[PDB]
């Protein structure tokens, strides 16, 4: 009988009594010291989307400069800029090495937990404007959210995590609408509202081959998925589920490395394979509108929103960072398997084979 | 001993810092008058303790009595 | 003349006086006032401390506690 | 500006249910229940009033003091007197403790003293037998420990010792002392307190003592007063009051305001309504309010809470401690309290009696209606006051056992009820004092008014106490208090707030306590829930399906009424609630339904593995904390199968 | 019924959250030494 455990969920359900009621809670406060840090923080924020954007008015100028060179004990397999605090969460296989591109130093080094033959595809960053997360979703499924990852006086925190889905694992976070997309190689995108933490819409994908990329489009819906046979699909949530489907482009053959969509209202689906030819489509469109050829065997591709620089790589240890017209800007000599811009400054992240990071700046 | 001193409590604790300056030969009776005073008011006197801790510093004042009843009075214990 | 002109300035800077934070300071720097204007030696200072708890107080100044030490000071010297 | 896009963004995962940990919070020692009830069974008056005679040892004045017990004993000639005197005496004590066996003793033997006591003491072993004394006839009592009594014909002073005197008495017992060397009977009670303790080796805190005077002071002399000055202290505390009252100086604020006036003052001392009885109700407030303040918790739940004759001695104790003090007069107890007669709410007390009998000219003469009191009203205003920066843990507010008082009443019950909810919604440890001060047995005794006006309140109320003490589901069981809830509950017009926290009463009740389950079942309890399972509101939705699921905890009987209604049916809607409170609450509730099955008929198995299958959709979950309940759940389901899921885990091995 | 009831606590007991997969392992424990 000993076996038998009992929650103490009934009792925590009862603290919410023992609590205060009637009074104001902490946030509606004006004065308060939480509110002033957030207020702080979002000056700060306000801050840095200005003077990224006074950047942008200024052009783009040539990318060389190096500010550190460090070496993980694993293989950087995905790269993060958190948007305003400098923390650059870069995760192996087996950890998510923290590190930092102000000071210099290693920040933190977790374990994520999953098995040997797992592996963490893909990675975000929750409430990035304040109190921010990190999920981690692994390729089998497995999502998992860590608080407290980059602090002085605080330790690894697991908020919640959940075995999703059941290329890997491919996510695109939706900050204002609150939704969670996960897809992988089921022919399914589930969208798992995180308000709710139940699974809202089940949009079949109609497609034999794994959903290698995923990208949305904020204040709208806009799932564009890219697929390993080569065809990118869109869906639209807002009509019905046989519905959803609207166009189903197929001009490549080989896995979407990275079929990124901006986020503009001209929205551009830059859709780069392993062959490594970008063609730029439209959600409107059935067909391309440009068309490119950059290089042949393509192992990495990473892009930047306000700054448009397809940052490709190579086998031979280039790092070509063309514009989306086709126009040569760098080539930078040394699997580079992770690239990683700023979602506001222009920062460029690299990764070799080699376990280097670096981080580059424009002046 | 008889009667109830805590409204008068300022009109003498001040006069009484103030002998504690100007003659050390008082001190000695001055000081068991505060520590009677003292044991009448309990914790009425708290606010003083700040003010008359720093006047006993000034001329090393280290009184069995006082220093009990303070310790007795921060501590909370009544007796 | 440093305790004389702070107690003025602290005095003046409470003008502001829901939350909770800002009564617990207010509270306490008003307890440290009060015990400024009952037991500070120099008369003078005693007066511009207790002149200077004006209306604006008299929510903070109602409280028990607070209450008792007035009742010492209507027993002032001066 | 960038602002409004920042503050205008939901913040994951960011909740009760995830920053904090999803922990029971652990329960304090509750000590607030009185260890045991007293009765003071019996008394015995002994009184040596010795009527028409003066003791040598004090030369009496001319005019002395006559008045015993208000009776000129010289009036009514002396033996008439004597038998007045110990009648009107047992009336005063019956004011106070009208149930219990008096015994007078008036001029007594040795002899009768003995069999008296041995008497008293065989009535009740076991419980607390009051012995007044009032030697104001007889001598002085000596150094030697002796009290003087008379001989059988009036002759001689013989002597009495006290520990004869403490042997007839047992272990508990009161002792009242109205001489004039009192003290030094105290003293020696204990000298042979302490000679027992040394002779059992090879009675004490039992013992309580209360004393007129010290052993080196004298008894008043003064005319004005009445000679049974301490006897009439305690036993009529407002009378002599008033009487005192109009010998102070403080007379010349109210001109018009004689002795006779008082006599002659309107009402009872039981009605709350008349004069006379709001001095009394103010009284006794004021008096209990000076104790919490001046003593520490334990002394005062020992004296004041136990039994309420001593609590009634020790209240107006407080009254002759202050009294006699203007006459060089110091009474003493046994229990040494600390000098309570310089306390601020003693003003309070002038003023109130000041108010109170500055109406008398117009009352008596003029015929006005009596305006009551606003004391009481202004007790109120100064807790919310209070209330208002009470967030820290400050000193207690003085008021709360005035606030004690008001709930006695009606005509300021609602606003009382108001605030003491304000002040146990600050925090737990509020909580503990007002149980402290003793709340709990008048608080529940609200429940069985019906004024509508009241349930809001009252819901409010035990929501907070039974968040902390969940043991007092006991005593709601037994006064019929969970009907009064389940009324609330049935109530549309109830707003859904107050409506949630009945739900938790009525959840706590039950919990873990098969004499609950078995009341609220009776009380229809499933079919309520049932009826507001559905409601727009997601706080009720979750209690509700908990309290459903605690209500068939291990007891079929509930369970045979939920398959009746069906109950698992309608839970099936809550899997599919957004909320994951409700989710995971009636998640609970479909696991512990499943979990008491205790091997019925073939429809269970059935309803069972429907049940299982609902639940076993509920594994693509996005919190764990629904999935952990639904291992808990799915425990139940495998506790009582667990033989047949031995057949399936070997099949796969 | 029974063999989907104990897939069921299988996938618990594989959890990504610890507590989930302590406590279903507890209970899934309990079972095999029976």
């Amino acid at each position: 009988i000993s076996a038998t455990v009992q929650t103490g969920f009934c009792d925590w359900s009862a603290r919410y009594f023992a609590q205060p009621v009637m009074k104001i809670p902490e946030e509606h406060d004006l004065e308060s010291q939480i509110r002033k840090e957030r207020e702080w923080r979002f000056l700060r924020n306000s801050r840095v989307r200005r003077q990224a954007q006074q950047v942008i008015q200024k052009g783009i100028t040539r990318l060389d400069d190096q500010i550190f060179l460090n070496r993980n004990p694993g293989v950087p397999s995905v790269v993060k800029f958190h948007p305003f605090t400098p923390c650059i969460a870069v995760a192996d296989k087996d950890s998510i090495c923290f590190w930092d591109w102000e000071k210099g130093e290693k920040l933190d080094y977790f374990h994520n937990g999953n098995p040997r033959y797992t592996r963490v595809t893909a990675m975000e960053y929750l409430n990035g404007q304040d109190c921010s997360l990190l999920l981690t979703a692994t390729d089998d499924g497995a999502i998992r959210v860590w608080k407290n990852f980059a602090d002085l006086e605080k330790n690894p925190e697991m908020v919640t995590a959940w075995q999703g889905l059941s290329a890997g694992m491919v996510v695109d976070w939706e900050q204002e609408t609150g939704l969670l997309m996960s897809s992988g190689d089921v022919r399914i995108v589930r969208i798992w509202d995180t308000d709710r933490e139940m699974k809202v819409q089940d949009i079949p994908t109609g497609a034999d081959s794994c959903v290698t990329s995923l990208s949305c489009d904020s204040h709208r819906s806009l799932i564009v998925a890219g697929l390993g046979d080569g065809s990118i699909r869109v869906y639209d949530r807002r009509m019905a589920l046989s519905e959803c489907r609207v166009m189903t482009y197929r001009e490549h053959t080989a896995w979407v490395v990275k079929a990124s969509l901006q986020k503009r209202p001209d929205g551009h689906i830059v859709s780069v394979s392993v062959n490594g030819d970008v063609r730029i489509f439209d959600p409107r469109m059935p067909e391309s509108v440009n068309v490119l050829q950059i290089v042949k065997g393509l192992t990495a591709l990473d892009i930047h929103p306000q700054a448009d620089l397809i940052a490709c790589g190579s086998v031979n240890q280039f790092t070509a960072i063309y514009n989306s017209s086709g126009e040569l800007i760098n080539n930078i000599k040394y699997a580079i398997s992770c690239l990683a811009f700023h979602p506001h400054w222009p920062h460029l992240a690299v990764g070799s084979n080699d376990y280097y990071i670096s981080v580059y700046s424009v002046e | 001993e008889s009667l109830d001193f805590t409204d008068y409590a300022s009109r003498i604790i001040h006069p009484i810092v103030r002998t504690l300056d100007q003659s050390p030969e008082l001190r000695s009776t001055a000081m068991d008058t505060l520590s009677s005073l003292v044991f009448q008011l309990g914790k009425k006197y708290q606010i003083f303790i700040p003010m008359v801790n720093k006047v006993l510093v000034r001329h090393r004042i280290n009184h069995q009595r006082y220093d009990v009843l303070i310790c007795r009075i921060v501590k909370g214990y009544t007796l | 003349e440093i305790r004389m002109e702070a107690a003025r300035t602290c005095s003046r800077l409470l003008t502001p006086s829901v939350s909770q934070t800002a009564v617990q300071v207010v509270a306490d720097v008003l307890s440290k006032l009060l015990v400024v204007g009952i037991t500070d030696p120099d008369p003078d200072i005693r007066y511009c401390v207790l002149a200077s708890l004006d209306e604006r107080f008299d929510a903070h100044l109602a409280q028990a506690e607070n209450l008792q030490a007035l009742f010492v000071a209507l027993n002032d010297q001066v | 500006e960038a602002d409004l896009t920042d503050w205008n963004l939901p913040l994951a995962f960011m909740k009760k249910r995830h920053c904090e940990k999803i922990e029971g919070s652990k329960s304090l020692a509750q000590s607030w229940r009185m260890k045991d009830r007293m009765k003071t069974v019996s008394v015995a008056l002994v009184l040596c009033l010795n009527v028409g005679v003066d003791p040598p040892d004090v030369v009496k004045t001319t005019p002395c003091a006559r008045l015993e017990c208000w009776i000129d004993p010289l009036s009514m000639g002396p033996q008439k007197a004597l038998e007045t005197i110990g009648a009107n005496l047992q009336k005063q004590y019956e004011n106070w403790q009208p149930r219990a066996r008096y015994k007078q003793s008036l001029d007594p033997t040795v002899d009768e003293v003995k069999k008296l006591c041995t008497s008293l003491r065989r009535n009740a072993k076991e419980e607390r037998v009051l012995f007044h004394y009032n030697g104001h006839g007889v001598p002085r009592p000596t150094v030697n420990g002796e009290v003087w009594v008379f001989n059988k014909n009036y002759t001689q002073y013989i002597p009495l010792s006290i520990y004869d005197l403490q042997t007839w008495m047992g272990s508990p017992s009161i002792f009242v002392y109205d001489c004039s060397n009192a003290g030094l009977i105290v003293k020696s009670f204990k000298q042979f307190a302490l000679q027992r303790e040394q002779e059992l080796e090879v009675s004490m805190k039992n013992c309580i003592q209360l004393a007129a005077c010290e052993a080196t002071e004298l008894l008043p002399m003064i005319p004005d007063l009445p000679a049974d000055l301490f006897t009439s202290c305690l036993t009529t505390p407002i009378k002599i009051a008033l009487r005192w009252f109009c010998m102070q100086k403080c007379v010349s604020l109210v001109p018009g305001v004689t002795l006779d006036l008082i006599e002659k003052i309107p009402g009872r001392l039981n009605d709350r309504r008349t004069p006379l009885g709001e001095l009394n109700w103010i009284f006794t407030a004021i008096t209990d309010t000076i104790a919490w303040n001046v003593l520490p918790r334990d002394l005062f739940q020992k004296l004041f809470r136990q039994d309420l004759l001593v609590a009634s001695l020790f209240r107006n104790f407080l009254l002759a401690e202050r009294i006699m003090r203007s006459y060089n007069c110091t009474p003493v107890s046994s229990p040494r309290l600390p000098p309570t007669y310089m306390h601020a709410m003693w003003q309070a007390w002038d003023l109130a009696v000041d108010i109170c009998l500055s109406q008398l000219p117009t009352i008596i003469e003029e015929g006005t209606a009596f305006r009551h009191s606003p004391f009481f009203a202004e007790q109120l205003t100064a807790f919310q006051v209070w209330l208002t920066m009470g967030v820290e843990n400050r000193n207690p507010p003085e008021q709360l056992p005035i606030v004690l008082q008001v709930l006695l009443s009606q005509v300021h019950r609602l606003r009382a009820l108001d605030l003491l909810g304000r002040f146990l919604d600050l925090g737990p440890w509020a909580v503990s004092l007002a149980l402290s001060v003793g709340i709990f047995p008048y608080v529940l005794k609200l429940l069985q008014s019906s004024a509508r006006e009241l349930r809001p309140l009252l819901v409010f109320i035990w929501a907070k106490i039974l968040a902390v003490d969940s043991s007092c589901q006991a005593d709601l069981v037994k006064d019929n208090g969970h009907k009064y809830f389940l009324s609330v509950l049935a109530d549309p017009y109830m707003p859904a707030e107050h409506r949630t926290m009945t739900a938790f009463i009525l959840a706590v009740i039950v919990n873990s306590y098969h004499t609950g389950q078995e009341a609220c079942l009776q009380g229809n309890l499933i079919a309520i829930c049932l009826e507001q399972l559905n409601d727009p509101h997601p706080l009720l939705r979750q209690w509700v399906a908990i309290c459903l699921g605690r209500i068939w905890q291990n007891f079929d009987s509930a369970r045979w009424c939920g398959v009746r209604d069906s109950a698992h049916e309608k839970l099936y809607s809550l899997l599919s609630d957004p909320i994951p409170e409700v989710r995971c609450a009636a998640v609970f509730a479909l696991g512990t339904f499943v979990g008491n099955s205790a091997e019925r008929t073939d429809h269970s198995t059935t309803i069972d593995h429907n049940v299982a299958m609902m639940l076993a959709q509920l594994v693509s979950d996005g919190s764990p904390m629904v999935r952990k309940e639904l291992v808990v759940a799915l425990s139940h389901l495998v506790v009582q199968y667990e033989s047949n899921f031995c057949t399936v885990a070997l099949q796969f091995i | 019924v029974y063999t989907q009831i104990w897939r069921v606590l299988l996938h618990l007991a594989a959890d990504p959250y610890p507590e989930v997969s302590d406590v279903a392992m507890k209970v899934l424990n309990s079972i095999a030494y029976k």
